[PDB]
């Protein structure tokens, strides 16, 4: 069969119906809602105790689940009678007793009743002799006679994987679209047997809220998420670990005990972030070593080019003009539209506005982006809204349910200028690459009881993301990873073309490391500009390169020359030796670096 | 107005109760019925606009 | 739009008469999980 995609009682229920119809029958069985395809079709369930969503779903064979599979295997065997628990419209239930019939398919047969109850008893349960349902009643056919008959319709139950993708020295891409079952069938399964094979699991999501949504998936089986508080937890116990990608790349910087995982899956493995792409090359180094197998669970692997891949759930591609800023008027279709919408900004601040626009107009708008993901991505759901505008951290296993997507393709890029003094500046808006395109879209396409997703979008994606940042700021973590002699830890393969940086040029000695690691994860700062300080011979504690610069480092917030009173209480400029624009992008991160240059941090 | 127009409206061999739209060519305009839920004929509508608009 | 409303619950009717047919009819089914007559 398929599955679904979203973010108590006993007994048979009648579906109703406001616009107090009645629709259809079902069956709460093994705390499972059991109806037919055709009477329901993937709505919503909503009832005192809550509501209810689809989980399981054989359209080809016109059967339903709401809160998770299917537990209904008792099926009928060629030779006993049943009863029909009828439930009509207006009307207490029947038990209508007879000897089925058979309805030879062409391939091939199945059970068969020869009663006609009143349109709404859909759904209702045939019941055996034991008092288990046998099937549903609903689905069926009329004879030449003008008779009715309705067959006996039974479900009748994972993913097997192939047994190489657990062999050492081998890297296995999978290239999953949103509504594979992937965190939910897949990883599930994957686990579950390198559990039977007792290997060393290593688990990686992008985020907190993915990770979460994998330890709910994987309830009953020993997953022990690991924070980046922690440098190395060793447990007797076989144990699969959970933790972030960023996790990982922290605890291989800081750590000397980290295990050697035999098998490691990283979920999300397109995430361009700089502590991502090393963990990568460490990843692929251990594999090349022949101690480690790898899986890259992905939508857009290597190659990728393709902005518009096919959905499981149709997509309407919709392209025209975007407004990048606050507007007036001229743009009716994106407030008339009352649906829930994700926008994608290029940035911080063109959210804001964005979003205050909207919130302008009586539109209820929840905004996300990289540093209040965790935080805020949340009550996209323990709340209801009608715009997310978000950055590009939407493009990380962010799951919503929405109809639309508007992408206008537009964002920033940090690049490191060499034009004489080193520097980082945020370059654009500019457009997006192929696979973040197609990751913005895929946000959608992914409910199969919608079939008319809306991604609306303006430009085109350029391949164009070679002098990021980030693929220099990776090499500058990785240069600072011990591995054996002679391994060398350089980026992931497809990825290390994007940088002209050679190996090692940033491996850093023992303290000035230690410097590097606190001044990025207790600091906040930047990669860039952490190493910069760090190799500087600059303390964690020293503060003074905040107000070294030159004249053209001064920081400027709302146009004005930024001052900062320090910890000693003395006022000087903000004027950084070493400029990144990332730290003076948006006001959140501005206040942060404030805090920092106050030595109060 | 298209040829399924012609058709009488069609409650199929399924056993749900959605309620339809069908063009009544007996009188002239449109008007409620039984849905089965599958094999929907061509007059079959949602709603008595897209009824109207289509005949 | 969709409400629930308990109906009853699933139990093996031992005082419920004998009614309807056995026959044997050659059904097509379709994608939809439709039925229909070969």
């Amino acid at each position: 069969g398929a599955l679904w995609d979203v973010p108590l009682s006993e007994g048979v229920y009648r579906i109703m119906q406001r616009g107090k119809t009645q629709v259809g029958v079902g069956i709460h069985m093994e705390g499972v809602f059991h109806t037919m395809w055709h009477v329901t079709r993937g709505s919503v369930i909503c009832h005192e105790t809550g509501r209810l969503e689809p989980s399981w779903a054989d359209v080809r064979n016109d059967m339903i689940s709401y809160g998770g599979g299917w537990r209904l295997g008792d099926k009928w065997d060629k030779e006993e009678d049943v009863q029909v628990l009828a439930i009509e419209p207006g009307k207490n239930p029947k038990h209508v007793q007879t000897k089925p019939g058979l309805f030879k398919t062409l391939t091939g047969e199945i059970g068969a009743v020869t009663l006609d109850f009143k349109p709404g008893t859909a759904g209702s349960p045939i019941i055996n002799k034991k008092g288990k349902v046998i099937g549903l009643y609903g689905n069926g056919v009329v004879t030449k006679s003008g008779d009715y008959v309705s067959a006996i319709t039974q479900a009748e139950r994972d993913y097997e994987v192939d047994e190489d993708i657990f062999r050492k020295k081998r890297l296995t891409i999978m290239d999953l679209h949103p509504g594979a079952g992937k965190t939910k069938r897949i990883l599930p399964s994957i686990v579950r047997e390198a559990l039977k094979r007792r290997l060393r699991t290593l688990i990686l999501a992008p985020t907190r809220v993915v990770a979460a949504e994998m330890e709910e998936a994987l309830r009953g089986l020993p997953i022990r998420y690991q924070t980046p508080a922690v440098k190395s937890e060793h447990t007797g116990r076989e144990i699969v670990d959970l933790m972030c990608h960023a996790t990982f790349t922290t605890r291989l910087l800081s750590s000397t005990r980290v295990p050697n995982y035999n098998l490691i899956v990283m979920d999300e493995a397109h995430f361009t972030d700089p502590c991502s792409v090393a963990a990568r090359g460490y990843i692929s180094t251990r594999v090349e070593m022949g101690e480690a197998a790898a899986i890259f669970m992905t939508a857009t692997p290597p190659g990728s080019i393709d902005p518009f891949p096919q959905s499981n759930s149709p997509i309407e591609d919709i392209e025209r003009e975007i407004p990048e800023r606050s507007w007036n008027t001229g743009f009716d279709w994106i407030t008339d539209y009352q649906g829930k919408t994700v926008w994608f900004v290029p940035s911080i601040k063109a959210g804001n506005d964005i979003a205050n626009c909207l919130r302008k107009s009586g539109k209820k708008v929840i905004q996300l982006s990289r540093k209040t993901f965790d935080t805020e991505y949340p009550k996209t759901k323990l709340t209801d809204w009608d715009f997310v505008v978000t950055t590009d951290i939407s493009e990380m296993g962010a799951n919503f349910r929405a109809g639309r997507v508007i992408d206008p393709r537009r964002c920033l890029k940090p690049v490191i200028l060499t034009d004489g003094p080193e520097r980082v500046i945020l370059a654009g808006p500019i457009p997006v690459t192929p696979a973040s395109a197609a990751q913005r879209r895929g946000r959608i396409g992914r409910n199969p009881a919608q079939e008319d997703d809306q991604y609306v979008f303006s430009g085109d994606p350029l391949k164009n993301d070679e002098d990021h940042a980030h693929w220099t700021e990776a090499k500058m973590l990785l240069d600072n990873i011990y591995t054996p002699e002679g391994i060398i830890p350089t980026l992931f393969g497809p990825e290390r073309e994007k940088t002209q940086a050679i190996d090692g040029e940033f491996r850093l000695r023992g303290e000035q490391r230690k410097t590097f690691v606190e001044l990025m994860r207790r600091g906040d700062l930047p990669v860039w500009l952490s190493y910069k300080v760090a190799s500087a011979g600059i303390s964690y504690k020293d503060r003074e390169w905040c107000f070294t610069g030159e004249r053209n480092n001064q920081i400027l917030e709302e146009n004005m020359e930024v001052e900062i009173w320090t910890r000693e209480g003395e006022k000087k400029k903000l004027r950084p030796k070493w400029l990144d624009a990332r730290v003076y992008a948006d006001p959140m991160a501005l206040k942060d670096f404030k805090e920092f240059a106050s030595g109060r941090k | 107005r298209p040829d399924f127009c012609l058709e009488p409206p069609y409650t199929g061999p399924c056993k749900a109760r959605i309620i339809r739209y069908f063009y009544n060519a007996k009188a002239g305009l449109c008007q409620t019925f039984v849905y089965g839920g599958c094999r929907a004929k061509r007059n079959n509508f949602k709603s008595a606009e897209d009824c109207m608009r289509t005949c | 739009d969709l409400s629930l409303e308990k109906a009853a619950n699933v139990q093996w009717d031992e005082m419920a008469d004998i009614t309807g047919s056995s026959p044997i009819i050659e059904v097509k089914q379709d994608e939809d999980g439709s039925f229909s007559i070969r």
